[PDB]
């Protein structure tokens, strides 16, 4: 069934599962033509496939060549997503394949179910949570590898850096969702918060700065402030 | 013109013969139905006055034998029977007619309704789907379940309709996932019409059979089957032009015959709105769309 607040700790048990977010697969800029009509120009996208227990991120880069000569691209993008997720699962050893795949948008349910007919024991699930994974392209190193790609490519990351050495996966997911929620509500402010201090650096093999435990508490508090704030500047409260 | 004789009518019952129905009072002198048109399958069906639960009945073709109805006080229902003694059966029927104890199948000369509802329904094909092979006629009731329900439980007392499942490996060619799910022509034309049914006549036959079971007995599994077979055609971009023209006539007469007060239960808003207004065939069912819009505009 659907994943929600009630069954939230199921994400951190020992059944392998993946979140799949398709919101950055088909990306366009809208512009005017010389004749004054409107047209789209596609830019590179990505599938965001994430193990919430381990932090392993399978980032499949979607190069704009995949759209050449195709019609109904928003519909195709969902099926392309399902094709790539199915290919990923088939590439994993049996003991690494997920028992469940949770899609962040319900329109991915039928495309993924059909592509996974060969895997009747893998549950395809929606969610009632409004997760902020669309903001993945606000993470500078992820955006950089997507925009530089000249061909289809899969790149592997750990979106938790080394956090699991010090915190649990429940706590790591909560920090991730807070950071991504902030970047989604006000990207400039969020990024200022994260980088304001030039003495805290991002290691070459990491995505986020190397905050101490105490500095993470300060950071997380500032992100909460921002989200409520902008929730003020938005609704005037 | 053939005859279905009754031993007697011991319990009060609403009897139905094809699209007609009449009431027989408890111990009313009644000996059957005469003047039944030869050349069509027929269904004789029953609803007891005391328990409107369980409509039940019998599909039969008078060309295949001499059938009579006998009420069984142990099993509590009217049972169809075969009398192999033709000489004795003919003598009984003649005796009943002379006594004017048979209701007349009341067909209007102008009226092609029953033909139009049963054009491709075949009895031998019906027997293939209800395997009580010892009898030439087939029993159906409101409660019988289909194999699709069985997957989710008595295999002998079930309707084995052809299984249709749009999210199945039979329906979806490896590597054509999007193509085959959004345009079901492969599944309609290759899998079902060329590989299972053999021709469209058989496809229409099972579709007509599923509707009539859904309508006369409120068989949920029959209603599901009827809607599934319509949707498979409407969801195919490539359908033989003669098939679409015939489907429009088939559905027209089914909608025309449907009791107005049962539409809420026997019509599925999603299938019909998709078929008439979104599907590939949204412009190909003119007669069906006209009668649906004039008779059931609420559903849409
Ligand atoms: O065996 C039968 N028993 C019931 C018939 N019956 C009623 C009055 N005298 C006999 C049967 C066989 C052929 C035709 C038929 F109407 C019924
Ligand atoms: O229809 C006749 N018998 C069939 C019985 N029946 C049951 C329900 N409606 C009719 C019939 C008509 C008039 C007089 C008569 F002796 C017989
Ligand atoms: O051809 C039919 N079903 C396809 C499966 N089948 C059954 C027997 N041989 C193949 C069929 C079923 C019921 C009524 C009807 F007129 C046709
Ligand atoms: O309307 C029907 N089902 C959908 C609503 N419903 C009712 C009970 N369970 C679900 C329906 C029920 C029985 C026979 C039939 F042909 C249709």
């Amino acid at each position: 069934g659907a994943m929600n607040s009630s069954n939230y700790a199921e994400l951190f048990n020992n059944d392998i599962k993946l979140f799949v977010d398709d919101t950055n697969v088909y990306r366009v800029t809208v512009h005017k033509t010389f004749e004054g009509n409107v047209a789209t120009k596609a830019i590179n996208g990505c599938i965001f496939t994430l193990n919430p227990k381990t932090g392993h991120l399978f980032l499949k880069i979607i190069h704009t060549s995949v759209w050449a000569g195709q019609k109904r691209l928003s519909q195709l993008a969902k099926w392309k997503t399902a094709e790539e997720v199915s290919a990923l699962v088939r590439s994993l050893p049996k003991e690494e394949q997920p028992k469940q795949i949770i899609v962040t948008r319900k329109a991915m349910l039928d495309p993924l179910e059909v592509h996974m007919l060969d895997f009747p024991n893998i549950a395809i699930r929606p969610t009632e949570l409004r997760l902020p994974f669309s903001a993945a392209m606000s993470i500078d190193k992820l955006s950089d590898v997507v925009m530089k790609a000249t061909e289809p490519q899969m790149v592997l990351f750990n979106i938790y850096d080394d956090w699991l050495d010090r915190i649990s996966s429940y706590t790591a997911f909560s920090r991730l969702t807070l950071l991504l929620r902030a970047l989604k509500t006000n990207e400039e402010s969020a990024k200022m918060i994260l980088l304001s201090d030039p003495t805290i650096t991002i290691k070459s093999y990491h995505l986020w700065p190397s905050f101490t435990d105490e500095q993470w508490i300060t950071i997380e508090s500032q992100m909460r402030d921002l989200i409520l704030t902008e929730y003020g500047r938005k609704y005037n409260v | 013109m053939n005859t279905v004789p009754f031993t007697s009518a011991p319990i009060e019952v609403t009897i139905g013969i094809d699209q007609y129905s009449f009431n027989v009072k408890e111990n009313q002198p009644f000996h059957g139905i005469k003047d039944i048109p030869i050349g069509h399958v027929h269904v004789i069906h029953f609803q007891h006055a005391d328990n409107s639960s369980m409509r039940y009945g019998y599909w039969f073709d008078c060309r295949m034998g001499n059938f009579y109805i006998q009420y069984d006080p142990k099993d509590g229902l009217y049972k169809m029977m075969e009398e192999r003694d033709g000489a004795k059966f003919e003598n009984i029927v003649h005796n009943f007619k002379e006594r004017q104890m048979m209701v007349s199948y009341p067909k209007i000369d102008e009226d092609d309704t029953w033909y139009n509802l049963t054009e491709f329904v075949q009895m031998d094909k019906i027997r293939k789907i209800v395997r009580k092979d010892e009898n030439q006629f087939s029993y159906v009731d409101s409660s019988m379940t289909t194999v699709q329900e069985n997957e989710l439980s008595d295999p002998a007392h079930s309707l084995n309709y052809t299984v249709i499942n749009f999210k199945s490996r039979e329906a979806i060619r490896p590597g054509h996932e999007m193509e085959d799910f959004l345009d079901k022509s492969y599944y309609l034309n290759t899998v079902m019409l060329q590989g299972i049914f053999k021709n469209s006549s058989n496809y229409f036959g099972e579709l007509q059979f599923a509707f009539l079971n859904a309508m006369f007995f409120g068989n949920y599994g029959s209603s599901l089957q009827w809607h599934a077979m319509i949707e498979l055609i409407c969801s195919s971009a490539t359908v033989p032009k003669h098939m679409l023209d015939k489907l429009d006539e088939i559905l027209y007469y089914q909608i025309k015959t449907l009791p107005e007060q049962y539409s809420d239960i026997l019509l599925n808003e999603r299938v019909w709105n998709i078929c008439l207004y979104s599907s590939f065939q949204k412009n190909s069912l003119h007669n069906t769309e006209k009668i649906m819009e004039n008779k059931y505009p609420e559903l849409l």
